[PDB]
């Protein structure tokens, strides 16, 4: 199966700057029928990877000047004129001249903007859940940048690091931040024994970590 | 309009077997090459099978971690192309893509939105709903807690609110998914409208709906 390997795999660009990406194929994908069969295409979280480029270098109807495709033999590149914040997303390259046919690793493009604060909620377990033996405390941190940021939980005091899940969104494709979900687990036995709970955030859009707790 | 209607995908034990459909429309089936192609976190996009055209008894190519295992077919008729999958591993989860066409070239770009594959031991398991209600404007949030397998479909006022959510992906922890969902509304329509966190998991024949009360 031929290799093909993308550099870089996160890239981070901000809006109108110029963008390239890099594909590398263990063996050479030019066919003997003279075509070179090089495929670029674009991935959006949750959604059917679209095709953007096809043979090196012709675009797929829909797809705007401002993708270019370039390349020959084992090395290709695909050049981004200015990038718009709905170019977001994994970008793969893809070979055809053998196969199995066979997908690059990926080039996750990140839409670099300003930093921004996140909007920050706690949630007290349920009715439903409490009545039913459980308790999990929800933290939401919506609408931030950048993307690194961690949240640190209290319980009376002290902390507690297990039973925590964390959830990233996807960066959006309009104002492209962040959100992201912290839910403290545990038992109402647990839950009972003690009052004030706090998620804490760490982010360096602020120098002390933005805080929102209750108590019962 | 070139559509790829996939079916098939669920839960299924190791070792066990499955049958993914592929009904095409829009186009002249017999007439073009059909695909599968699989997509999963770990191995990323991969190529499962290809199937020619009848001239050439419908020539089949196939992913070295899926021969012997793994039979693509179609039926020009139904303008169908299937997957039969046997002795399936947790390696074979993922994504499953329809595709029309050779890919490498013009006319061949169209994928379908594809279905789930999920290849696990763990038994189907139904979520726990509770409603978020808080302790400028208003957050409120839904918490979608231990289900099996993937995945859930949460709304919110029957798909009407739509704006300021964000539903947040899904976490696997012990054999069990977590999903939460928060919403973002003006302090003057809540509580003074009625907001409710719909909540579906067809896998266990779930319909929950969950309204948020002070
Ligand atoms: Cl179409
Ligand atoms: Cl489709
Ligand atoms: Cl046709
Ligand atoms: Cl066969
Ligand atoms: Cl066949």
């Amino acid at each position: 199966d031929v290799v093909m390997t993308q550099s870089p795999s996160s890239l981070s660009v901000t809006i109108g700057q110029p963008a390239s990406i890099s594909c590398k194929s263990s063996q050479s994908l030019l066919d003997s029928d003279g075509g070179t069969y090089l495929n670029w295409l674009l991935q959006r979280p949750g959604q059917s990877p679209k095709r953007l480029i096809y043979l090196v270098s012709k675009l797929d109807s829909g797809v705007p000047d401002r993708f270019t495709g370039s390349g020959s033999g084992t090395d290709f590149t695909l050049k981004i004129s200015r990038v718009e914040a709905e170019d977001l997303g994994i970008y793969y390259c893809w070979q055809g001249a053998h196969f199995p046919y066979t997908f690059g690793g990926g080039t996750k493009l990140e839409i670099k903007r300003a930093d921004a604060a996140p909007t920050v909620s706690i949630f007290p377990p349920s009715s439903e859940q409490l009545t039913s033996g459980g308790a999990s405390v929800v933290c939401f941190l919506n609408n931030f940048y950048p993307k690194d940021i961690n949240v640190k939980w209290k319980i009376d005091g002290s902390e507690r690091q297990n039973g925590v899940l964390n959830s990233w969104t996807d960066q959006d494709s309009k104002d492209s931040t962040y959100s992201m979900s912290s839910t403290l687990t545990l038992t109402k036995d647990e839950y009972e024994r003690h009052n004030s709970y706090t998620c804490e955030a760490t982010h360096k859009t602020s120098t002390s970590p933005i805080v929102k707790s209750f108590n019962r | 309009e070139v559509k790829l209607l996939e079916s098939g995908g669920g839960l299924v034990q190791p070792g066990g077997s499955m049958k993914l459909s592929c009904v095409a429309s829009g186009f002249t089936f017999s007439i073009f090459w059909m695909n599968w192609v699989r997509q999963s976190p770990e191995k990323g996009l991969e190529w499962v099978a290809e199937v020619r055209l009848k001239s050439n008894n419908y020539a089949t190519h196939y992913a070295e971690s899926v021969k012997g295992r793994f039979t693509i077919s179609r039926d020009d008729s139904k303008s169908g192309v299937y997957l039969q999958m046997n002795n399936l591993r947790a390696e074979d989860t993922g994504i499953y893509y329809c595709t029309r066409g050779y890919y490498g070239s013009n006319y061949g770009e169209y994928w379908g939105q594809g279905t789930t594959l999920t290849v696990s031991s763990a038994k189907t398991t139904a979520p726990s709903v509770y409603p978020l209600a808080p302790v400028s404007s208003v957050t409120l949030g839904c918490l979608v807690k231990g289900y099996f397998p993937e995945p859930v479909t949460l709304t919110w006022n029957s798909g009407s609110l739509s704006s300021g959510v964000h539903t947040f992906p899904a976490v696997l922890q012990s054999d069990l998914y977590t999903l939460s969902s928060s919403v973002t509304v003006t302090s003057s329509t809540w509580p003074s409208q009625s907001i409710t966190c719909n909540v579906a998991h067809p896998a266990s024949s779930t319909k929950v709906d969950k309204k948020i009360e002070p």
